[PDB]
C-alpha cells in the first residue's frame, strides 16, 4: 500500500527469534514461509540463520531455500561466524547480510572488518543505531 | 501355457540362437552377438535335457564353438556366456568362461537338436588375424609416494580365517591378530587399492604398512583409534587395545621409513602398468582403442594419485571410515559418484572421478575421503549417502543431442537413448504427411501436445514449428505457444520471402532457424538464399543436400560465416553402397518413376558422388560443424553416434593426422553430436558436454563397444536405460541381455530428470503451468549471435565452388575427391541384424 | 522475574483465586537458555555447533511453565516436524551439563521465548454448531 | 505386413510350438506348457491349410501327442487346448477337450510342417506312472437340513422349454409351469446349489422343494410374492396368483415334512462327496495336494451350510433376490466376495467366502443374502453391487512379501507380481555397482526418486538406505528422506562400530537393520559383530551366510533371541547342483580367479555343503523365520514362492512328521514368505496374511499349479496381474494364455492399490506430499522390540556351534547332515525353459 512490490527478510511470524533478527532458522519453516506467502502478489525472499562457526546446518538452511543468510549479534556475530558464512556464500552465490557485534565481545569493527576478508558483505542499517560496533561501526 | 515373462524372453533369446545356428550351418563366421545367443540357447535345451549338471556344461560350452566358427574380435569380444535354466533340480545358473577355448569348437554339437545339416570345416572361410584394446605405456608405479611407512610382523592367533582391506585402519583390525598395535596406528596397508591380505589361521605375514593421508582421521571399525592421528589419541588407543583385549606385541626392532621414489627400498609397492590399467582402466599416456575402429585416445591427464583409486566393493576402498567418508557435512556427500572414468568430450581426454549431486554434475577429479586421503576437495566426498558407479575401465562421455529429428513415432525414441541419445530436437506431431516430410509440429494445439506426449520420457527435448511464411503473423503464435526454433522447409515452401520473415522473427524470439531449402532452385540458386539471410545466424540442415536443397551446390553454405552447418547421417561417409541406397531413396520418398526422362534427371541432380565424398572431408576439416539423424525422413535415430565415428576412422585412413595418437580429431568429432548440437539450439549450459554444472545426462560406454552400443544412459543423475539380463537371474549379466529402460525411465521419474526446451515467450506466460507439464521447462537463448567460429573444433570456412555440370567440390583452391570405403568398423561385429 | 518462576514458587491464575505451584523443573541453575543480544543463546555457547544438523530443534519454547492435566512443571519444550519433540533442559551438549540429544538448540532453531509465561495445550472445543465461519476466529 | 496385435502375439505362440516340436522329435516327453503351445500351433496351420473344419480339428487334436510323448503329470493337467485362427470363413475357436485321449498319439501329424524328422516310438522313455488332487472322505451330505419340505407335481403346459435354477423362488416361476403355488409358497428346489430342472414342453415332473433360511423374505421374480413369509402374505400371492394367470392346481394330498438327519426320507437331497468337492472344492476333512509336492493341506473348518454355497453364473445361486440380497443398507454391499476359496494362510488352513471392502478384507465366512440363508452376518452380504471372483475350487493366499529385493532393473517388479508377490522390500537406484552389491538407495534424491518411479506400480514398496556409518549424522538424513529400514553392508563396510550406531539410530527411529556380515572377519568374527548387536532387534539377511557374513559361522545367528533371521533362495533347498552352482557364481560377483591359492580359498569358506545342510532343517526346524529372494544379487524374484514349497517338500521326506497331514509344515512355511516378512519390516496390521482389517493383497492358486504359477493377483481389490489368453478371442482362455497385468495396473490405478511404506519422520514431514506421490503412504513401526518369539511358527532357538575346520554344524547337540537332493518339484513340470 505504501508502493513496495518485493520484500527480503527473514522470520517465521511473531517469535522472540524474529522479533530481534531476519532469520527463518529451521528449513520446515521456509517451507513454510514460502506457502504462507504464495498468493500475496509481492516478490518475496526468505534469509536463514547465519550464524554458525561450522557450515553443516548453513549448507541446510540455503538447499531448503533461502536466499541470504543474516548474520546478527543476537545469535553470535563472532569473527568466526562470519568467516564461515561468508565462505558458504562464496559457494552458493547468495548475499550475507550482517549485524555486527555492538559490545566489541569479540573484537572492535577493524576485526570484523579483517574477518570479510575482501568479500562482498551487506551491512545493515550501517551507522548503528539499528546495531552494530559501538561507536564506530559506520567505517563500513 | 500360462507363461511367466521369464519364460516369454527366453524363447525370445532362444530364437535368436536358432537364427545362429541357421547362419552357422552356412558356414557363416558368428560375430559377439551370434556367438551368445547360439551358446545360450544350446545351454538350455542341454538342460531340458536333464542328462547334464552345471559343472558340465561348464565344461561342454566351452567346446562348441571355435576359433574358426567366430569372427577375428569375436575371443576378445566373449569373455563368457552365462544363462539360467530349468534343471532337474529346478534354476540354476552356468557360467561359461571363455567359450573360444579351441580352434575347431564341435560343430555337430553346437547344432544338436536344431536338426539343421551339419557343416564340414571347410565350408568356413579361413581365419584373419582386438576392439578397445588398452595399449599400455611400458613400465610400473610406486605407489602411496612420500609417507610414513612400517613393516611389522602380523599373526593369526584366531582359529578362523582374517583378511585385510587395503584401507582398513589397521589397529582396528579383528583383536585375534596379533602385531605390535601401536606402529600400526594410523597406518593401513601399503597394497593395490581394493585388494586384500588373507591370513588362514595360526599364519604369519610380514606386512608393508603406509600412512593414511590428508586430516589424517580415524573412523569406525571397532572404535579402539577414534579421531585424529596424534600422540594425544595414540595415548588413548593403547588404553583401548589393552583394555579389550586386543592382540598386542611389542616389535622394538621394526623397520621404518618412508616411501622414497627411488629404486629398492623395502616400504614401497609397485604396480605393474599393465595391471594398473585393467584394475583400474589407463591413466596417463596409455591409448584406447575406439570400438573396433583405428581410433586411439591417449589419455592427456589423470586425477589419481596412485594408491587411493576409488573402487568399491567387499574389501574395497568405499567403506565407512575408509575411502567413504565419515562425519563432513551431511549436504555435501554426493548423490553418486562415477569412479575411475576415461572422460572423452570435446574439451579433453582425461581420467577421473565425476561426482553428481542434485542431478548435475557437481565435480570432476580426485573424489574420496579427506579425513584419510590427500587432494580430496571439500566438493569430491564420498560419503555415507552417496551411490556408486564403477567406471574403472569404461569411457563416459556425454548424452548425445540429436538436433534433426522427425517425431514420426514414439518408437524413434526408445531407439534414440538405447544408443546414447538423451536430447532431442526436431517437429512433427506423430505419422502424417507433414511429420514424415518436414521437422515441423505446426499447431499451437500440437505443440501442447507433444509436449504433454512426451512428459514422462527420460529425454530432453525440443520442438519446432513452421516457419514457412511470408508474414510474421502465424510465427508469433507457434512460438508463444512453446516452439524453441522454427523449421524452413521446401516442401511448405522455402523462398526468398519467407526465409526472410522467419529470420526477422529469429532475431526477436532469440530462437534458432533449421532450413532445408529450394532444391528445384524454383525462386532461385543458393546466392539467392544466402543474399536471403542477410548475414543472420541460420542452421542448415543436411548440408552437403542429398537429403534436400539447391542442387547442385547447396554445400557452398559450409563457407558462409554466419551459418552453422549440419550433415544427416545416412550419407555418412562415402561406402560402396551409398548412391545406389539414395537415389532408390530419393525415387520413394518423391513418388518418381525410373523410366521418365526428367524424374531420372531431378534425382541425378540431387544424389551426387561428387558431393558426398566432399562431406567426407568437410567433415574431417571442421567445416562441417553437427552430425544429426534425419530419424526416418532420410536418415536413423540409433546411427548418429556410430555415423560419427565411421566418418573419423574413414578419414583417418584416408587423409593425414591432424595434430601419436587420434586426439583432435577424436575431440573435433565428439563435439559434432554433443556440445555444437547445443550451442546452435542454444541450451548449451544445460547439456552437451561433461562438464560441472550441466546436467548430468552421461553414457557409459564399454571401449571395445564405443560408438556402436553403449551399457547404461544415465539421465539427470539416475540410470535411465541400460543393458539388462534375465530379470529372474541371480545377478544382471545372463541371457538375453537387452537394452531395457530402468528406474529412470518409470512413472514420474522421466519427468524429474528431463527438460523441455521453449522459447523465453513461452516461459514468459508460464506454457509449463499451463500445459501441466511435470518435466523441467527451460527456455533456449543465446542464438542470434553465432557464427561459424562458435563451433567447437569446427570452425572451418573454406571457399567453396562447386562445377554445374561435374558436380565438382573446390575448397580453398583443392578439388575435394575420396575413395569409395567397401567396409564400416562399428557394424558387422555389433549387430544382429 | 528474569527466568519465570521455579520449583516451589506459586503462579496466581489471572484474576482468579487460583495458585499453580511448580511441581518439577528440568532447569540446572546457571544454564538458562535466554537468546537477546549478550545472552546465552548464541553460535558456540547455547547454541550448538558441530551435532548432526536432521537433529537440531525446528523451535524451542525456553524457560516455560506448563499447566497440563500431567503436571505444573518448569521446562524447556522442543518443537521438531510441527510435533513437540521433547520436553526438558534444553541447550548445547558442547558446553553445558544435562543437555540430551533431542533438545539441542543449533544453528536452525527458531527461538520462542516463554520465560515468565504460562503454556498449555489448544483448547478442544467439542460441543461446535458451524453456524459462521467467524465463531473460528473468536475460537483460536 | 501390417501386423496387428494378435498376429505378432500369434507368432511367439508359433515360435513355441515349433521349439516344442524339437523337443519332440529328440524323443523327449512333453511338460505341460509344451503340449499346449504345440497342439495349439499344429491346429492354427491347420487352419492356414484349409482342408479342415472346427469339427474336425477337434477330433485331430485328440490324436496328436500321445501318453506315450508325455510327462506323467500332463494327462491331469492338460483338461484342454484353445486357439483361435483364420479359417476360409473367418475366425473361428476350436476346442481340444482332453487331448491326451491316446496311447501313441500321431508323431507325423504332431510334427506336420515342420519339417522336422519323425522320431520313432522307441526313441521316447518309458512310462512312469497326479499334482493338486482332492483327495475326498468316502459318503454322501444331506443338503439343506432341518427345514420345512415338499414333494410337488409340476407341469410344463407353455409350447417352449423351461428351467429353474435351484435357489430360484418357487411360486415365482413362470406363469406355464402349473403346480400347487399355495404349497411352493417360500420355496425352492432341494438341489445341489446352483444347478436346474429342466421342463420340456408338455413335461411332468415330481419336484423335492425345500423352505428357504434366514429372514425367508421373497423379492424379485415375477413379484408375486414380494414380502416376509407369513399367513398374511401368502393371501396376497394367492390372489396374485388367481388375478395373473399363474398356473396353479391345488394338489390337496402332497407329501410334507422336513429334511430330517436320517436315512431315507423322500424329501431330502444328498451330493455324493467326490461331486460335492468338484462343484464347490474340498470341505472339512477333504485334503489337497500342493501343486506336484508331497505336501497335503487339510480342510480343518468349513463355513458352508451344506446347500447354500455361493456359485455364480446362468440359474447359479448368485441372483437377484436369491444369493444376491436385495433391500439391505446399500453401503454394506462387498465389493467383491471371492466364493468358496481354500484359504491357506499362517493362521489356519479353511473353506470360506472373502469379503473385500473398501481395497480391504472385510470378512471371512459365509457369505450371500440374510433374506433366503441362514448363517449369513450383516458384514458378509452379497448385494447388486457386490463382483464376484469364483474361488470354487481354487487355494487362496496372501500376496507374498519379498523382503531382500534389489531394485537393478524395473522387469523384475514384473517378474514379482507375476508369481505372486505384491510387496517388494530393498534398496537400489537402477543397475549401479552399489545396488548390484547391496540392498540400499543411498541419497535422499533417490529415494525420492524411486518413490517417483515406483509410483504407479500395483506392489507395496518399501526401501532402505545405506547403513554403514560410524556416525549417525547422515542417518538421520536419509530417513527422515523416507527409508524404511537401514542396510548394512560388508561391502560399504559392517563393522563393529558401524552396528552399534546403525541400531542406535534404529532405536530412534523404529525402523529396522538389515546386515550383511563382515565375511572376511576384518574386524572381528561373528561373536564380535553379535557383541555389537547389544541385544537389539536386527534381521540378518541370508543367514546362511553363502550369500554373505562370517565365514564359515553366520549361521550362529539362528540362535540369537534378538535375531530375526532370513534365508535368501538360491541356496533353497540343498540339491545336487547347488555347490557347483554357487561356488562359481561367487567367482564371478567377486572377480576371482579359478587359479589363485587365495581366491580359491575364500570361496571354499563361503559356499559351504555343510552349512546348506544345515540350512534346510533349520528352515523346516523354524530356526530360520522368513525366505527372500536377493533379487539379481545372489537370488531369484520370481523363485521365492517355489523355493519355499520346495524346501518343504524336501524335509517332508527327509525328516519327521511335525504334528495325517501336512498343516503344521505347510502353515510354518506359508509363514516365511507372508506374514513374517511383514513382522521384522513393521507394516503386519496392513499386508501379510488372509484376515480382517488388512488389504485384500491376494493370489489365487490352481491347486494343480501351486507353488509353481498363481491364476490372478488381487491387489487391494482389485485384479492386478493375471493369466491371459487371446485379446482377440471369444473367451479369455484360448492360446497364448500369460501373465499380464490388468486394470490393476494401468493409469493411476496401481496406486490407488497400493503402499508405499516409509520412516514415521517422514511421514511426520509429509514427504507424500512433497513427492507428488498418489499412492498411500504409512509408515513401519512395532520394530524395536521385536525377538526370535515373535515369528509365526518359527521361533525356535537351537545353541548352535559351526566346527572352524569341518564347518559341520551343531544344533542342541545334534549335529546336522542332511542329503543331496537329485530333483525338485514345481519345476520341469511347469516351465518352459
Ligand atoms: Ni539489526
Ligand atoms: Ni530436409
Ligand atoms: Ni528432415
Ligand atoms: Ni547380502
Ligand atoms: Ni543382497
Amino acid at each position: 500500500t505504501s508502493g513496495i512490490t518485493t520484500l527480503v527478510g527473514g522470520g517465521t511470524g511473531p517469535t522472540a527469534g524474529t522479533r530481534a533478527t531476519t532469520c527463518t532458522p529451521a528449513p520446515i519453516q521456509m517451507k513454510l514461509m514460502l506457502q504462507s506467502t504464495d498468493d500475496l502478489p509481492l516478490n518475496f525472499g526468505f534469509t536463514g540463520k547465519g550464524n554458525c562457526a561450522k557450515p553443516d546446518e548453513l549448507h541446510e538452511i540455503i538447499k531448503a531455500g533461502a536466499m541470504g543468510l543474516k548474520l546478527h549479534e543476537d545469535w553470535g556475530t563472532t569473527p568466526a561466524a562470519i568467516d564461515s558464512c561468508l565462505t558458504i556464500a562464496e559457494q552458493y552465490d547468495i548475499q550475507v547480510n550482517i549485524h555486527t557485534d555492538t559490545l566489541n565481545e569479540s573484537g572492535f569493527v577493524e576485526h570484523t572488518i579483517a574477518a570479510f576478508k575482501g568479500r562482498t558483505i551487506h551491512t545493515y542499517h550501517s551507522e548503528g543505531a539499528g546495531g552494530g560496533h559501538a561507536p564506530d561501526i559506520i567505517k563500513v | 501355457m500360462k507363461l511367466s515373462p521369464r519364460e516369454i524372453e527366453k524363447l525370445g533369446l532362444h530364437n535368436a540362437g536358432y537364427l545362429a545356428q541357421k547362419r552357422l550351418a552356412r558356414g557363416l563366421r558368428l560375430n559377439y552377438t551370434e556367438a551368445v545367443a547360439l551358446i545360450a540357447t544350446q545351454i538350455m535345451e542341454f538342460v531340458r535335457d536333464g542328462d547334464k549338471t552345471v559343472a558340465q556344461l561348464m565344461s561342454i560350452g566351452r567346446e562348441l564353438l571355435g576359433r574358426r566358427q567366430v569372427l577375428p574380435a569375436v575371443p576378445k569380444l566373449v569373455e563368457s556366456v552365462q544363462v539360467e535354466a530349468t534343471f532337474p533340480d529346478g534354476t540354476e545358473l552356468v557360467t561359461i568362461h571363455d567359450p573360444i577355448a579351441c580352434e575347431n569348437g564341435n560343430l555337430e554339437l553346437a547344432l544338436l537338436g536344431s536338426f539343421l545339416p551339419v557343416p564340414s570345416l571347410d565350408k568356413f572361410t579361413a581365419n584373419d588375424e582386438i576392439p578397445g584394446e588398452i595399449i599400455v605405456v611400458g613400465g610400473n608405479l610406486v605407489l602411496n609416494d612420500g609417507r610414513k611407512a612400517v613393516i611389522l610382523k602380523v599373526v593369526n592367533n584366531g582359529d578362523r580365517p582374517v583378511q585385510v582391506g587395503s584401507h582398513y585402519h589397521f589397529i582396528e583390525l579383528n583383536p585375534y591378530l596379533t602385531f605390535d598395535r601401536r606402529k600400526a596406528y594410523g597406518m593401513r596397508l601399503n597394497i593395490a587399492a581394493g585388494n586384500a591380505s588373507r591370513f588362514e589361521p595360526g599364519e604369519c605375514k610380514e606386512v608393508l604398512l603406509v600412512s593414511i593421508g590428508g586430516n589424517k582421521v580415524i573412523r569406525g571399525g571397532n572404535a579402539i583409534a577414534d579421531g585424529p592421528v596424534n600422540a594425544s589419541n595414540c595415548i588413548a588407543a593403547m588404553q583401548a587395545v589393552i583394555t579389550r583385549g586386543f592382540g598386542h606385541v611389542e616389535e622394538a626392532n621394526a623397520a621404518e621409513g618412508q616411501t622414497g621414489e627411488d629404486a629398492s627400498c623395502p616400504f614401497t609397492t609397485v604396480i605393474s602398468r599393465e595391471e594398473y590399467a585393467n584394475k583400474y582402466g589407463p591413466t596417463t599416456g596409455d591409448k584406447i582403442r575406439l570400438g573396433d575402429t583405428a581410433l586411439f585416445a591417449e589419455i592427456e591427464k589423470d586425477f589419481a594419485i596412485y594408491g587411493d583409486e576409488c573402487t568399491f566393493g567387499g574389501g574395497k576402498v568405499i567403506r565407512d571410515g575408509m575411502g567413504q567418508s565419515c562425519g563432513h557435512p551431511p549436504a555435501l556427500s554426493l548423490d553418486t559418484v562415477i569412479t575411475n572414468a576415461v572422460i572423452i568430450d570435446y574439451s579433453g581426454i582425461i581420467k577421473a572421478d565425476i561426482g553428481i549431486k542434485d542431478g548435475l554434475i557437481h565435480s570432476i577429479g580426485k573424489s574420496g575421503n579427506p579425513d584419510v586421503m590427500d587432494g580430496v576437495f571439500q566438493n569430491m566426498t564420498t560419503g555415507v549417502n552417496t551411490e556408486v558407479i564403477a567406471g574403472e575401465g569404461l569411457i563416459v562421455t556425454a548424452g548425445a543431442i540429436d538436433c534433426h529429428v522427425h517425431y514420426i513415432c514414439p518408437q524413434l525414441v526408445y531407439e534414440a537413448v538405447t544408443s546414447g541419445i538423451t536430447t532431442l530436437v526436431g517437429g512433427g506431431t506423430g505419422p502424417t504427411a507433414g511429420t514424415r516430410a518436414t521437422t515441423c509440429t505446426p499447431a499451437p494445439i500440437q505443440m501442447k501436445l507433444m509436449l504433454q506426449s512426451t512428459d514422462d520420457l527420460p529425454l530432453n527435448f525440443g520442438f519446432t514449428g513452421k516457419g514457412n511464411c511470408a508474414k510474421p503473423d502465424e510465427l508469433h503464435e507457434i512460438i508463444k505457444a512453446g516452439a524453441m526454433g522454427l523449421k524452413l522447409h521446401e516442401d511448405w515452401g522455402t523462398t526468398p520471402a519467407a526465409i526472410d520473415s522467419c529470420l526477422t522473427i529469429a532475431e526477436q524470439y532469440d530462437i534458432q532457424v533449421n532450413i532445408h531449402t529450394d532444391t528445384l532452385n524454383e525462386s532461385g540458386f543458393v546466392e539467392h538464399t544466402i543474399a536471403a539471410f542477410k548475414g543472420r545466424t541460420i542452421h542448415t540442415y543436411h548440408s552437403e543436400g542429398a537429403g534436400g536443397g539447391h542442387a547442385p551446390d547447396i554445400i557452398k553454405v559450409c563457407g558462409e560465416k554466419n551459418v552453422l552447418p549440419s550433415s544427416t547421417n545416412p550419407t555418412r561417409p562415402l561406402t560402396s553402397n551409398t548412391i545406389d541406397e539414395h537415389v532408390d531413396m530419393l525415387m520413394v520418398c518423391h513418388h518418381l518413376d525410373a523410366n521418365i526422362a526428367e524424374d531420372v534427371a531431378f534425382s541425378a541432380s540431387r544424389i551426387r558422388e561428387a558431393t558426398i565424398a566432399a562431406e567426407d572431408i568437410l567433415h574431417d576439416m571442421g567445416a562441417i560443424s553437427i552430425i544429426s539423424s534425419d530419424s526416418q525422413a532420410m536418415g536413423r535415430i540409433g546411427e548418429v553416434i556410430s555415423r560419427t565415428w565411421q566418418t573419423a576412422d574413414k578419414m583417418k585412413s584416408a587423409r593425414g593426422p591432424l595434430q601419436a595418437n587420434d586426439n583432435f580429431r577424436i575431440k573435433r568429432y565428439v563435439a559434432k553430436y554433443t556440445i555444437n548440437p547445443a550451442i546452435a539450439n542454444g541450451f548449451s549450459q544445460y547439456v552437451g558436454s561433461v562438464e560441472v554444472g550441466k546436467l548430468a545426462d552421461l553414457v557409459m560406454w564399454k571401449p571395445s563397444f564405443f560408438g556402436a552400443k553403449p551399457e547404461m544412459v544415465i539421465k539427470g543423475g539416475e540410470v535411465a536405460y541400460a543393458n539388462m539380463g534375465d530379470p529372474n537371474a541371480s545377478i544382471p549379466t545372463p541371457e538375453p541381455v537387452k537394452m531395457r529402460p530402468m528406474y529412470g525411465a518409470l512413472g514420474k521419474a522421466g519427468g524429474a530428470l528431463s527438460i523441455a526446451f521453449v522459447s523465453k515467450a513461452a516461459l514468459d506466460q508460464r506454457v509449463k503451468v499451463l500445459y501441466g507439464l511435470n518435466k523441467r521447462v527451460e527456455a533456449v537463448s543465446n542464438v542470434r549471435k553465432l557464427t561459424k567460429l562458435d563451433m567447437k573444433l569446427n570452425d572451418a570456412l573454406p571457399a567453396i565452388t562447386v562445377d554445374p555440370d561435374s558436380y565438382t567440390v573446390t575448397a580453398d583452391g583443392v578439388v575435394l575427391t575420396c575413395f569409395v570405403a567397401t567396409t564400416v568398423p562399428l557394424s558387422r561385429n555389433y549387430f544382429i541384424f | 522475574n528474569k527466568y519465570g518462576p521455579t520449583t516451589g514458587d506459586k503462579i496466581r491464575l489471572g484474576d482468579t483465586a487460583l495458585f499453580a505451584e511448580i511441581e518439577k523443573d528440568f532447569a540446572i541453575y546457571g544454564d538458562e537458555c535466554t537468546f537477546g543480544g549478550g545472552k546465552v543463546i548464541r553460535d558456540g555457547m547455547g547454541q550448538s555447533c558441530g551435532h548432526p544438523p536432521a537433529l537440531s530443534l525446528d523451535t524451542v519454547i525456553t524457560n516455560a511453565v506448563i499447566i497440563d492435566y500431567s503436571g505444573i512443571i518448569k521446562a524447556d519444550i522442543g518443537i521438531k516436524d510441527g510435533l513437540i519433540h521433547s520436553i526438558g533442559k534444553s541447550g548445547n551438549p558442547d558446553v553445558m551439563d544435562g543437555v540430551f540429544q533431542n533438545m539441542t538448540t543449533g544453528v536452525n532453531t527458531e527461538v520462542i521465548a516463554g520465560e515468565g509465561l504460562i503454556v498449555t495445550a489448544g483448547a478442544i472445543d467439542c460441543h461446535v454448531h458451524y453456524i459462521c465461519p467467524q465463531l473460528v476466529y473468536e475460537a483460536v
